[PDB]
RNA sequence: CGCUUCUCGGCCUUUUGGCUAAGAUCAAGUGUAGUAUCUGUUCUUAUCAGUUUAAUAUCUGAUGUCCUCUCGAGGAC
């Protein structure tokens, strides 16, 4: 996201399946990563939906809740047609956080 | 904390020595009296405790 | 242990020696405050190429083969070498067989967050 | 020695001398062979008298 | 924020303000303004 | 430890305040505590604080001395005007350098 | 007219009601990423050649031929 510049998406061509998002991080915009005005949905890779990730936070990595939806801004300037927006790397931020639990409690 | 000020007119600081004086030793002896009080029971108080305390 | 005595920089003529006394900053990257190892890591990061792959990974190495590492501290040393491996491109070429006889491990292992950065 | 003066009153540092160009020499023929030092005096030099007036002789 | 108008540096505590008025810099601009100032008067 | 700029508020606030009322003065600089305050008043910042080298009498002195109160330094450190610190690490000093 | 003293007008200074046990008392979240500002510290070498740069810079390297004096010097070239 526009948050961490050390994430990736998967890139590859969109698909038919509909992505969703964990109650944690669910309510914005996967990219523009604003918390309004949803227009379109969200299309994920076929190999970002294959196997467990059936019904996967596309983002959080958790449990699928609700629908995941894409600004009006990202679809004014059509930042939605790039493929499975599917985030291939964890990203330390869990990592660390993680860890430094494991460590204190 | 020896308190030295040093253009004072002498004869007013001899007053001042004179009061300073007076007002210590009532102090003192206050102490001295109302220790003597609490050690024989007397009486009790929360203040006349805690003021003894800090003067002793 | 070498940082224990203590030498000139200029006597240590030895300049790669030298450059090996300022990399043991890697004992401030394991222990110490939050602040110490940000500041470290920058460095390392951005002098890594200025550092090459020899010494770096000759003096980090034997730190993995711990037997008392701890989770934190290996967690610590995974995310150096990633980013060093990110600034040194081609010049691993020599070092790989070394790089998975440590990094292996991490591929079985009960830890999940083990074995995806592994 | 061997620096120019400035509004403090005193000569620059020599690494503010290098970093500005003062060291590099122009010359300009149309300014009767005049060396101007550094690149800004040189780039500014185009709008001065002295190669206005040069222009002006030349018709 | 606080600004030496000597300097043309600014200064974002009172705490930095006054560290920055012990300075090389800010000295040798206090020094440098000073000698300049004193040459600089004229029946 | 202390920085600059921690010391130069702490001459202000001192010279305010006067050298009571260290709760007001602590508070307010983060991360310092009144009786650290007092401390390095007392210790390096007060300008009564006399800062030079040792003379060969004041050396002089200090060694007699630690020879003759054996590790009471903030007994000596008055009676040569310096601070238990000043004496402590100069006489180390000299001692290394003698031997 | 000179001296001196007093009266007043124009006015360029400080100016919280005290005692008590200095009345009593005396707060800081954490992590990940990046920037800014101060404090600090340092370049006079001459060419040439190279590297590199938008241009410097940087960085890299070396200090016409012969003799001799003590990088300098004299002469036959
Ligand atoms: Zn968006
Ligand atoms: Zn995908
Ligand atoms: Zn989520």
């Amino acid at each position: 996201a526009k948050h961490h510049p050390d994430l990736i998406f998967c890139r590859k061509q969109a698909g038919v399946a509909i992505g969703r998002l964990c109650e944690k991080c669910d309510g914005k915009c996967v990219i523009c990563d604003s918390y309004v005005r949803p227009c379109t949905l969200v299309r994920i890779c076929d190999e970002c939906n294959y196997g467990s990730y059936q019904g996967r936070c596309v983002i959080c990595g958790g449990p699928g809740v609700s629908d995941a939806y894409y600004c009006k801004e990202c679809t004014i300037q059509e930042k939605d047609r790039d493929g499975c927006p599917k985030i291939v790397n964890l990203g330390s931020s869990k990592t660390d956080l993680f860890y430094e639990r494991k460590k204190y409690g | 904390i020896p308190w030295k000020v040093p253009g004072l007119p002498t004869p007013i600081e001899n007053m001042i020595l004179r009061y300073v004086k007076a007002k210590a030793d009532w102090w003192t002896n206050t102490a001295h009296y109302n220790r003597e009080r609490i050690r024989r029971g007397a009486t009790v108080d929360k203040t006349v405790c805690k003021k003894n305390l800090g003067r002793l | 242990d070498k940082l224990l005595v203590d030498v000139d920089e200029s006597t240590l003529s030895p300049e790669e020696q030298k450059e090996r006394k300022i990399m043991k900053l890697l004992l401030k990257i394991k222990n110490g405050t939050p602040p110490m190892r940000k500041a470290a890591l920058r460095q390392i990061t951005d002098k890594a190429r200025e550092f090459g792959a020899g010494p770096l990974f000759n003096q980090i190495l034997p730190l993995l083969m711990s037997p008392t590492l701890e989770d934190q501290e290996r967690h610590l040393l995974v995310k150096v070498i990633d980013r060093i491996l990110y600034k040194l491109d081609d010049l691993v070429r020599p070092y790989v067989h070394k790089i998975l006889v440590v990094i292996e491990p991490l591929l079985i292992d009960e830890d999940y967050y083990a074995r995806v950065e592994g | 020695k061997n620096l120019p003066l400035g509004w403090d009153g005193k000569p620059i540092p020599y690494w503010l001398y290098k970093l500005h160009g003062l060291n590099i020499n122009y010359n300009c023929e149309i300014c009767g062979n005049y060396t101007y030092r550094g690149p800004k005096a040189f780039q500014r030099h185009f709008a001065e008298w002295r190669h206005a007036h040069g222009m002006r002789c030349l018709g | 924020s606080y600004e030496c108008k000597l300097c043309l540096t600014l200064h974002n505590n009172e705490g930095s303000y006054l560290a920055h008025t012990q300075g090389k810099k800010h000295q040798t601009n206090l020094a440098r303004r000073a000698a300049k100032e004193a040459k600089e008067a004229p029946v | 430890v202390w920085r600059n700029t921690e010391d130069e508020i702490l001459k202000a606030a001192v010279m305010k305040y006067g050298k009571n009322q260290w709760s007001r003065i602590a508070s307010l600089l983060h991360r310092k505590s009144a009786k650290q305050c007092k401390a390095r008043w007392y210790e390096w910042l007060d300008p009564s604080i006399k800062k030079t080298e040792w003379s060969r009498e004041e050396e002089e002195k200090l060694l007699h001395l630690a020879k003759l109160m054996p590790t009471q330094w903030r007994t000596i450190a008055p009676i040569i005007g310096r601070t238990a610190a000043q004496c402590l690490e100069h006489y180390e000093f000299l001692l290394d350098k003698a031997a």
